[PDB]
Protein backbone atom coordinates (compact mmCIF):
# COMPACT_ATOMS: atom_id res chain seq x y z
CA UNK A 1 0.00 0.00 0.00
CA UNK A 2 0.59 4.18 0.09
CA UNK A 3 0.00 4.58 3.59
CA UNK A 4 -0.89 8.24 4.52
CA UNK A 5 -0.37 9.55 7.61
CA UNK A 6 -2.93 11.41 8.50
CA UNK A 7 -3.61 8.88 11.24
CA UNK A 8 -0.93 6.74 13.22
CA UNK A 9 -0.24 4.00 10.51
CA UNK A 10 -1.88 0.98 12.55
CA UNK A 11 -1.71 -2.32 10.74
CA UNK A 12 -2.51 -5.59 11.14
CA UNK A 13 0.10 -8.10 12.04
CA UNK A 14 0.13 -11.36 12.71
CA UNK A 15 2.59 -13.64 15.00
CA UNK A 16 2.42 -17.25 16.05
CA UNK A 17 -1.45 -17.39 14.95
CA UNK A 18 -2.18 -13.88 17.31
CA UNK A 19 -3.85 -10.83 15.55
CA UNK A 20 -2.27 -7.53 16.64
CA UNK A 21 -2.27 -4.64 15.90
CA UNK A 22 1.26 -2.50 15.34
CA UNK A 23 2.36 0.94 14.91
CA UNK A 24 4.80 1.76 11.43
CA UNK A 25 7.94 3.66 12.57
CA UNK A 26 10.17 5.00 10.72
CA UNK A 27 11.97 6.46 13.68
CA UNK A 28 12.56 2.93 14.63
CA UNK A 29 15.59 1.45 14.06
CA UNK A 30 14.10 -1.92 15.57
CA UNK A 31 10.95 -3.73 15.96
CA UNK A 32 9.81 -4.24 19.78
CA UNK A 33 5.96 -5.41 20.49
CA UNK A 34 4.41 -5.45 23.78
CA UNK A 35 5.18 -8.20 25.84
CA UNK A 36 4.31 -11.76 24.62
CA UNK A 37 5.24 -14.83 25.07
CA UNK A 38 7.78 -16.25 22.07
CA UNK A 39 9.55 -19.43 21.46
CA UNK A 40 13.80 -19.62 21.20
CA UNK A 41 16.46 -18.37 23.23
CA UNK A 42 16.75 -14.73 23.89
CA UNK A 43 19.48 -11.94 25.31
CA UNK A 44 18.33 -8.78 26.75
CA UNK A 45 18.52 -5.40 25.81
CA UNK A 46 18.45 -2.14 26.15
CA UNK A 47 16.51 0.85 23.55
CA UNK A 48 16.18 3.99 23.95
CA UNK A 49 14.06 7.44 23.08
CA UNK A 50 11.98 10.14 23.79
CA UNK A 51 12.05 9.63 28.25
CA UNK A 52 14.70 7.33 28.24
CA UNK A 53 15.75 3.63 28.32
CA UNK A 54 13.90 0.36 28.88
CA UNK A 55 14.93 -2.89 28.95
CA UNK A 56 13.27 -5.49 26.29
CA UNK A 57 14.34 -8.89 25.43
CA UNK A 58 15.19 -9.87 21.69
CA UNK A 59 14.29 -13.13 19.86
CA UNK A 60 15.98 -13.65 16.28
CA UNK A 61 14.57 -15.45 13.46
CA UNK A 62 10.65 -14.59 14.26
CA UNK A 63 8.02 -14.91 11.72
CA UNK A 64 5.55 -12.14 11.65
CA UNK A 65 3.35 -10.97 8.89
CA UNK A 66 2.73 -7.10 8.72
CA UNK A 67 -0.19 -6.42 6.45
CA UNK A 68 -0.36 -9.52 5.04
CA UNK A 69 3.72 -9.62 3.82
CA UNK A 70 5.61 -12.45 5.30
CA UNK A 71 8.65 -11.65 7.47
CA UNK A 72 11.33 -12.83 9.36
CA UNK A 73 13.20 -11.07 11.93
CA UNK A 74 14.61 -10.15 15.56
CA UNK A 75 11.99 -9.11 17.54
CA UNK A 76 12.09 -7.69 20.32
CA UNK A 77 9.46 -8.02 23.51
CA UNK A 78 9.18 -5.68 26.75
CA UNK A 79 7.23 -2.46 27.75
CA UNK A 80 6.69 -0.27 24.53
CA UNK A 81 3.66 1.61 24.99
CA UNK A 82 2.13 0.38 21.88
CA UNK A 83 3.89 -2.56 18.84
CA UNK A 84 6.23 -1.40 17.14
CA UNK A 85 7.40 -2.41 13.34
CA UNK A 86 10.96 -0.23 12.66
CA UNK A 87 13.38 -0.29 10.03
CA UNK A 88 14.65 -3.87 10.29
CA UNK A 89 11.06 -5.27 8.86
CA UNK A 90 10.03 -1.98 6.98
CA UNK A 91 12.79 -3.06 4.42
CA UNK A 92 11.96 -6.42 4.43
CA UNK A 93 8.47 -5.44 3.48
CA UNK A 94 9.86 -3.32 1.06
CA UNK A 95 8.91 0.19 2.81
CA UNK A 96 10.23 3.42 1.37
CA UNK A 97 8.95 6.96 2.10
CA UNK A 98 8.11 8.88 -0.71
CA UNK A 99 7.80 13.06 -0.99
CA UNK B 1 22.81 5.86 20.98
CA UNK B 2 19.37 5.57 21.54
CA UNK B 3 17.21 4.21 18.68
CA UNK B 4 13.40 4.21 19.24
CA UNK B 5 11.94 7.84 18.96
CA UNK B 6 8.34 6.67 18.73
CA UNK B 7 6.32 10.19 20.05
CA UNK B 8 2.81 10.55 21.10
CA UNK B 9 0.98 13.90 21.69
CA UNK B 10 -0.39 15.18 24.65
CA UNK C 1 11.90 11.70 -4.44
CA UNK C 2 12.28 7.85 -2.84
CA UNK C 3 13.46 6.90 0.65
CA UNK C 4 15.26 4.07 1.48
CA UNK C 5 15.02 2.73 4.87
CA UNK C 6 18.08 0.71 5.41
CA UNK C 7 19.62 3.60 7.40
CA UNK C 8 17.97 5.95 9.09
CA UNK C 9 15.72 8.33 7.17
CA UNK C 10 17.98 11.60 8.24
CA UNK C 11 17.09 15.16 6.24
CA UNK C 12 18.50 18.35 6.32
CA UNK C 13 15.91 21.09 7.60
CA UNK C 14 15.93 25.22 8.09
CA UNK C 15 14.40 27.25 10.39
CA UNK C 16 14.89 30.18 11.46
CA UNK C 17 17.69 30.57 9.28
CA UNK C 18 19.33 27.51 10.94
CA UNK C 19 20.37 23.80 9.35
CA UNK C 20 19.43 21.19 11.07
CA UNK C 21 19.39 17.85 10.60
CA UNK C 22 16.12 15.35 11.64
CA UNK C 23 14.95 12.48 11.18
CA UNK C 24 11.93 11.84 8.94
CA UNK C 25 9.32 9.51 11.77
CA UNK C 26 6.03 8.34 10.86
CA UNK C 27 5.90 7.44 14.55
CA UNK C 28 5.77 10.40 15.80
CA UNK C 29 2.32 12.53 16.29
CA UNK C 30 4.41 15.99 16.37
CA UNK C 31 7.69 17.92 14.75
CA UNK C 32 9.84 17.58 17.95
CA UNK C 33 12.84 19.50 17.76
CA UNK C 34 16.34 19.64 20.40
CA UNK C 35 16.35 22.99 22.81
CA UNK C 36 16.70 26.17 20.64
CA UNK C 37 15.57 29.39 20.48
CA UNK C 38 11.94 30.44 19.78
CA UNK C 39 10.16 33.90 19.34
CA UNK C 40 6.60 34.54 20.25
CA UNK C 41 3.86 33.19 22.46
CA UNK C 42 4.23 29.16 23.74
CA UNK C 43 2.25 26.75 25.92
CA UNK C 44 3.77 24.27 28.10
CA UNK C 45 3.22 20.22 26.90
CA UNK C 46 3.97 16.69 28.14
CA UNK C 47 4.71 13.87 24.79
CA UNK C 48 5.81 10.08 25.50
CA UNK C 49 7.67 8.19 23.72
CA UNK C 50 9.40 4.64 24.58
CA UNK C 51 10.95 5.46 27.59
CA UNK C 52 8.56 7.59 29.26
CA UNK C 53 7.43 11.05 29.25
CA UNK C 54 8.98 14.61 28.61
CA UNK C 55 8.47 18.34 28.80
CA UNK C 56 8.74 20.55 25.84
CA UNK C 57 7.21 23.96 24.76
CA UNK C 58 4.98 24.38 21.88
CA UNK C 59 4.72 26.77 19.46
CA UNK C 60 2.65 27.37 16.40
CA UNK C 61 3.13 28.49 12.99
CA UNK C 62 7.00 28.26 12.83
CA UNK C 63 8.26 27.95 9.12
CA UNK C 64 10.53 25.07 8.41
CA UNK C 65 11.69 23.89 4.97
CA UNK C 66 12.00 20.24 5.05
CA UNK C 67 14.30 18.52 2.41
CA UNK C 68 13.15 21.37 -0.17
CA UNK C 69 9.51 21.56 1.30
CA UNK C 70 8.40 24.56 2.44
CA UNK C 71 5.70 23.92 5.64
CA UNK C 72 4.46 26.15 8.29
CA UNK C 73 3.35 24.67 11.69
CA UNK C 74 3.68 23.61 15.56
CA UNK C 75 7.06 23.18 16.76
CA UNK C 76 7.74 21.39 19.88
CA UNK C 77 11.08 21.97 21.65
CA UNK C 78 12.20 20.04 23.94
CA UNK C 79 15.01 17.16 25.10
CA UNK C 80 14.29 14.80 22.38
CA UNK C 81 17.80 12.96 21.76
CA UNK C 82 17.41 13.46 17.87
CA UNK C 83 15.10 16.58 15.70
CA UNK C 84 12.25 14.78 14.62
CA UNK C 85 9.80 15.63 11.62
CA UNK C 86 6.70 13.82 13.01
CA UNK C 87 2.94 12.99 11.22
CA UNK C 88 1.75 16.52 11.14
CA UNK C 89 4.33 18.02 8.90
CA UNK C 90 4.92 14.87 6.67
CA UNK C 91 1.36 15.13 5.43
CA UNK C 92 2.41 18.91 5.09
CA UNK C 93 5.13 17.88 2.43
CA UNK C 94 3.52 15.20 0.93
CA UNK C 95 4.71 12.36 2.21
CA UNK C 96 4.00 8.39 2.44
CA UNK C 97 4.81 5.13 3.12
CA UNK C 98 4.85 2.87 0.16
CA UNK C 99 5.35 -0.84 -0.05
Amino acid sequence: PQITLWKRPLVTIRIGGQLKEALLNTGADNTVLEEMNLPGKWKPKMIGGIGGFIKVRQYDQIPIEICGHKAIGTVLVGPTPVNIIGRDLLTQIGCTLNF
Amino acid sequence: RPGNFLQSRP
